[PDB]
């Protein structure tokens, strides 16, 4: 539901994302998707409550996704190169709820 | 007689005729036959052109169950405010269009999860009534784990119906059926009867259609019928695929099923078992006819 | 599965606009296709849901009622149009199909976006 | 003939009474009726007031084996020595008191873990001797999976019964059921036919209920009956739930169900089939009453 | 007619002599019945020493499948060209022995599948499969199962597919798969089990004690017959089984109790 702030990491790394819900959700399911600047998204991830996470066809198994709570976490396991892009989380059906997007960056 | 008129007149015995829907569509609540909803009848007709529109099922044991609704007579639905507090009601199919709106069988509640969640039903519908009732409930089997996890929160879904005579437990299989009307997945519908002073009690974790309350099982002289005969406005009782018999001759060569006080089928010139089949079922289907083998030659020796 | 957008082209300030998106793939023609606006500099901000197979069309609050969204169920294609379109709506439209509902009830999770449209760009001069 | 003696006369046919129990009751040794202990009968006569007291059980295909018992007229039962070792026997239950004395079934061996711990079971017994003979098992189905893990402290219950033959393999579904007599679990009964030179294996993870050895098995002349008249002491041949009924005429109108040598129903003013149901089970219930219709109209028209 | 001449004789009708095999046997090609593949008859004799010979197996509902194909007199069978890859065909046992070599059933082959045949032909089709101890479904409804000094059993399922349908299969594994259809059609052919020695007499009427002249409008021989023929009364093309070697309970008690009405009319009629 609620957006989170820009990420950055050193090359060969691990980062992590963030995407959490209101006080009056808890169990809602979230999606993950990528979008590079100058360039057509991507769908990428889908995470439940249960700390059990569903993929789709084509998605990488370098993103790992977790859940502790009222809050649902993206992992890279790995990132290097011009891999870093704009990160965004679907929350819910009736509205196509985005956060706002988390954008990464190397240094 | 050795002739018919050709119709099924509509007098003295009352004739409900389904002109696409067969007997069962109508109990489940076909959006395509809305005006069957509640109607009563003496004798339901169907022709042999009926179809489904609505979500591809199929009745395990699909012979019982039509002969028991046939032989009610009565469509008459009473809802009954079933206590599904932690599952959202009323799912609706695209496959039923009703009203220019994706819908649902009129008679059944597809429930799914709620807040991601399916918790484990345990309802109790106790029988307070002086007569007996019957449930329609069914199991939804979808065409891939995909489809039962974005629908049940969970891939071992199971039921257990049990009443205070007897239970009854359904396992769904997921996998692929054979592409009918665009849909791959399957519906099986069930029934119990529970009687006066009887409870009835839901044990499900997912995987449930649900009931919208209780029919009204009555005994009574109605049948089931299957022709393609139009519709008359004569007075003669009896009732035959090939039309309407006076019994004016104690024997008839018209047709063997039959309907009311008629003349009997012999080989020279109220409700019954089946006398006509479309598949290959087995041993029980040699009884049954084997059996009207035997009345008809008995009956051609009597005459 | 693929979806794709159709090429635009340069609009004037006042005058209309129109974008098209078909995706085809699924073996269903019971698919949802999304509608989401993005400026530069933007974040992803819905605008509407349609169904491909029937008519219902979806919206969100600051959406509804200026902008108009259409679908040729005959030809499995969606259609957007506005009417007096401005010079701020210099953007990016995507449309996003979902995971076809083969019957199913439409339940959350069914109204997930999968895969994104191509891409774009709608321009408006002074 | 169109009048009954109004008593069910015990001779020459021996007739046992069953009082309080059933049929079935006094075959799985329900401690209200202990003196019906290995009797043997020509006809076994059934209440209207029957009732259980025992633990609520319930039989698949409870007609076919009700009939095969009856039919049987001979409840000769020998001990066994069943290797039930590993696991501790002779469960109890609060609803089957005997002399004030919590008990259970007395043909039946409800198992249950020892030490918490329930090993598989992979247990023969062949059938050496001369007849054919028939062994009744069961399944539990605890209300509650915490009363499983009490019972048998392994959830992962399934058991089958195999022979030269075939095999029978049942799945226990635990789950809560409507609290009859104060008990929200179920007990289902099965039944297997060991011939001559044919060797029985009772193989189970867990949640079986055991034999306690074999029913002897005949080709007996015996049937089955359900009425409320009281025994008499006359001597005609024919047994009739009104009563008992001589043969001065060929053709009666008393009731249907008739055993041994009788004159034959008209509607005019030994072991047979059910004639009579207070339940509706759908096209085996109406071609086997069919089949006395059609039997009783071809007779009607003989008179 | 109060006796019968002692022998059956395969005139007019096409009798099908199975002097070492049960139908069922023949149907799934046992090596010792190879002389019955893809052959047709108007009625199988059953001897009363009729013995499998190899892989045990049981069948579920076998009275049903019995009477259907006994009924259908057909056995041709057309080799389909089914999709078996990713599996490992041509499973073999050593009960099975055809020609001192370790074999199985001719008629089945021995393997997440999901393969389909459609029946592309006009003409009703019947398939038969296994289950080594899977779900096979068709437009219709759907079929689902969980699974001589062999332990495990073979269980035998059938399935019936209409012209313009679809047969799916659909397992992850211990299905023994179907090499193909056989063509069951409508037709006058049944069963019947003897011991009566073929002869060449050429009296229509048939009995297990041997063929019957039809001079006599009734006959007292034995209750099982075929064909336009005498019938049983007490003094002195295809119905149910009248021969019981198991008790049963409500059906069979059902079926004779039918023969019993028949019999006790008949001989009245008489
Ligand atoms: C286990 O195995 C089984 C068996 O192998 C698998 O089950 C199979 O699943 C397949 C999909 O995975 C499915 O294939 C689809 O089936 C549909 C049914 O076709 C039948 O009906 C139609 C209608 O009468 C007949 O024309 C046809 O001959 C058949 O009888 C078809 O709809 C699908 O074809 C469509 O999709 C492909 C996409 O590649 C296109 O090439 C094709 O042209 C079709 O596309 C149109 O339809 C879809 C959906 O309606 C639209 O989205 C699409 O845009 C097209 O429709 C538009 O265009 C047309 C033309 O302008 C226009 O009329 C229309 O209005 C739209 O505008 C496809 O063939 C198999 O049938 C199915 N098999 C069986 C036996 O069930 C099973 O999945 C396996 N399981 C697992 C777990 O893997
Ligand atoms: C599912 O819900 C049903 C209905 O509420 C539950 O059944 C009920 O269980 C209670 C247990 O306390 C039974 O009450 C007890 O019953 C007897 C009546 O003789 C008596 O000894 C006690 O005073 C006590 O009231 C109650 O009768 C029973 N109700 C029914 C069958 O209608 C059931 O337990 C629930 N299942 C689960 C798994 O929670
Ligand atoms: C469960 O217990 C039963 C009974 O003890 C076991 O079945 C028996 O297994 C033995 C071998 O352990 C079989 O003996 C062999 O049989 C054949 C007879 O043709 C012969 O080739 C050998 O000389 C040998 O004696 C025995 O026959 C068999 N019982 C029957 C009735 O067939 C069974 O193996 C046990 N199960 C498990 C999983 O341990
Ligand atoms: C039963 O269904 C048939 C089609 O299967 C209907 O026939 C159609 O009727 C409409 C008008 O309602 C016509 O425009 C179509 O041309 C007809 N189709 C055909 C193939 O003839 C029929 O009306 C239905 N009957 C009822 C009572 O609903
Ligand atoms: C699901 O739909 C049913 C059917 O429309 C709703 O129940 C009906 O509610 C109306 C309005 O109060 C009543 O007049 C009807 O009598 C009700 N019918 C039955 C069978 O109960 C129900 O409220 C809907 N449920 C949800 C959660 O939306
Ligand atoms: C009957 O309903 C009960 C409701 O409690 C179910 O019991 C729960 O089952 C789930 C899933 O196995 C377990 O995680 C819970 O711990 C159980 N609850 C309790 C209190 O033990 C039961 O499984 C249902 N049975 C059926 C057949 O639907
Ligand atoms: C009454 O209709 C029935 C059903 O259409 C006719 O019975 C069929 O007659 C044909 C032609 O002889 C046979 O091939 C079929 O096998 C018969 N079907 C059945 C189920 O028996 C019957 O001939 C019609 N009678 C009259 C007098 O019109
Ligand atoms: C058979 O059932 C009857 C009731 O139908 C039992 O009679 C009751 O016996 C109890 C003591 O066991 C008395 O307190 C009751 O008053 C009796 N009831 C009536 C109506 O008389 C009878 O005991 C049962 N027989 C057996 C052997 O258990
Ligand atoms: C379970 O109870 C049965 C029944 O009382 C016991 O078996 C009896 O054992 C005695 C003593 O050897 C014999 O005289 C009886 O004939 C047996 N009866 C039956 C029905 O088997 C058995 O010993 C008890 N088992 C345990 C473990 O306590
Ligand atoms: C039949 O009995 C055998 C043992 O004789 C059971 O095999 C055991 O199964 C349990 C539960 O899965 C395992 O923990 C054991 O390791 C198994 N033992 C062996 C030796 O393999 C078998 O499951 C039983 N089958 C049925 C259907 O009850
Ligand atoms: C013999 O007893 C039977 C069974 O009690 C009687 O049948 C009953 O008949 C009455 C009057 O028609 C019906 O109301 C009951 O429902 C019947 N009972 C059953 C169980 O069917 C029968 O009338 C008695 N015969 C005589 C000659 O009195
Ligand atoms: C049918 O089976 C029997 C045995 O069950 C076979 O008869 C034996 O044949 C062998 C040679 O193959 C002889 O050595 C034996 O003496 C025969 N035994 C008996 C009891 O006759 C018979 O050959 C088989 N028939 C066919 C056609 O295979
Ligand atoms: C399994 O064995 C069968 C039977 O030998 C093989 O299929 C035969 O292939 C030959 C050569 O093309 C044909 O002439 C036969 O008609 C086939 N018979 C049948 C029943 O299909 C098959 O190729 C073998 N498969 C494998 C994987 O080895
Ligand atoms: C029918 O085949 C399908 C695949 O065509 C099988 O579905 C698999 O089921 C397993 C177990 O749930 C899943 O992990 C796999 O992902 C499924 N595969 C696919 C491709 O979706 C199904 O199990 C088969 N049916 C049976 C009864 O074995
Ligand atoms: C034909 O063979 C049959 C079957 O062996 C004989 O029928 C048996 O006859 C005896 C003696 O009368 C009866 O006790 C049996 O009950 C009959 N068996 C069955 C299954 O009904 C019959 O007698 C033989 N007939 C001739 C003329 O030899
Ligand atoms: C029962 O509910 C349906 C809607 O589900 C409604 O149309 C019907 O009128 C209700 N029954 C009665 C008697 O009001
Ligand atoms: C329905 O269930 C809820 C939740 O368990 C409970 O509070 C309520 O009392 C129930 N209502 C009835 C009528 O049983
Ligand atoms: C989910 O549960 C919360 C409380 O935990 C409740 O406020 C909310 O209404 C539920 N969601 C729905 C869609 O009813
Ligand atoms: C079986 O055991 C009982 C005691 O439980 C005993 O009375 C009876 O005589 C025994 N029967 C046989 C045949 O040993
Ligand atoms: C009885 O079972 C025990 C425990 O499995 C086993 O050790 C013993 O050999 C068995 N005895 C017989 C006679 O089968
Ligand atoms: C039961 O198990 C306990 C340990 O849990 C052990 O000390 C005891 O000896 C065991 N008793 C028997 C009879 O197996
Ligand atoms: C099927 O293949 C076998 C070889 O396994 C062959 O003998 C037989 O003739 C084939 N069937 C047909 C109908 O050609
Ligand atoms: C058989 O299956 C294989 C493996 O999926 C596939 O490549 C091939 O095209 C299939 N052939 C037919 C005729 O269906």
């Amino acid at each position: 539901l609620t957006q989170s702030s820009s990420a950055s990491a050193s090359l060969g790394s691990s980062v992590k994302l963030t995407c959490t819900l209101s006080s009056g959700h808890d169990n809602y399911i979230i999606a993950w998707h990528q979008q590079q600047p100058g360039k057509a998204p991507r769908y990428l991830m889908q995470v439940g409550a249960g700390g059990t996470y569903n993929k789709g066809s084509g998605v990488p198994h370098r993103f790992s996704g977790s859940s502790s709570g009222a809050d649902r976490y993206l992992t890279i396991s790995n990132l290097q190169s011009d891999d870093e892009a704009d990160y965004y989380c679907e929350t819910w059906d009736s509205k196509t709820v985005f956060g706002g997007g988390t954008t990464l960056t190397v240094l | 007689q050795n002739s018919s008129i050709g119709e099924i007149c509509d007098s003295p015995h009352q004739i409900l005729d389904g002109e696409n829907c067969t007997l069962i569509d109508a109990l489940l609540g076909d959006p395509q036959c809305d005006g069957f909803q509640n109607k009563k009848w003496d004798l339901f007709v169907e022709r042999s052109k009926a179809y489904s529109n609505c979500y591809p099922y199929d009745v395990p044991d699909y012979a019982s169950l039509r002969s028991l609704v046939a032989s009610s007579g009565t469509l008459e639905f009473k809802n009954e405010s079933f206590n599904w507090t932690g599952v959202t009601q009323n799912g609706t199919s695209s496959a039923c269009i009703r009203g220019s709106s994706s819908s649902f069988f009129s008679r059944l509640n597809w429930l799914t999860h709620l807040n991601y969640t399916y918790p484990a039903l345990n309802v109790t519908m106790p029988n307070n009534e002086q007569f007996d009732k019957l449930y329609i409930w069914g199991v939804h089997h979808p065409g891939t784990d995909k489809d039962q996890i974005f629908l049940y929160a969970q891939s071992s879904g199971r039921i257990t119906v049990s009443t205070k005579r007897s239970q009854q437990a359904v396992i769904p299989n997921i996998g692929s059926r054979p592409r009918i009307r665009d849909i791959p997945s399957r519906i099986s519908i069930y029934w119990t009867i529970v009687k006066p002073g009887d409870i009835l009690l839901i044990n499900s974790t997912g995987n449930l259609i649900a009931p919208r309350g209780y029919f009204k099982i009555r005994s009574g002289k109605s049948s089931i019928m299957r022709s393609d005969a139009p519709i008359g406005k004569c007075k003669s009782e009896c009732i035959t695929p090939n039309g309407s018999i006076p019994n004016d001759k104690p024997f008839q060569n018209v047709n063997r099923i039959t309907y009311g006080a008629c003349p009997r089928y012999v080989k020279q010139s109220f409700h019954q078992i089946e006398k006509e089949f479309s598949e290959v079922e087995g041993r029980i289907q040699d009884l049954e006819k084997y059996v009207e083998d035997t009345k008809i030659d008995l009956w051609s020796y009597n005459a | 599965v693929q979806v794709m957008q159709s090429g635009a082209e340069a609009r004037m300030t006042g005058a209309t606009v129109k974008i098209s998106c078909k995706a085809s793939g699924y073996t269903f023609s019971d698919y949802f296709l999304h509608w989401v606006k993005q400026a530069p500099g933007k974040g992803l901000e819905w605008m509407g849901l349609v169904d491909v197979d029937n008519g219902e069309v979806r919206y969100a609050e600051k959406f509804q009622g200026r902008v108009t969204i259409t679908a040729d169920t005959s030809t499995e294609t969606a259609y957007l149009e506005m009417t007096t379109v401005t010079s701020g709506d210099t953007a990016v439209y995507y449309c996003a199909s979902t995971t076809p509902r083969g019957g199913n009830p439409s339940v959350y999770n069914y109204f997930f976006v999968d895969v994104w449209g191509k891409g774009t760009t709608v321009t408006v001069s002074s």
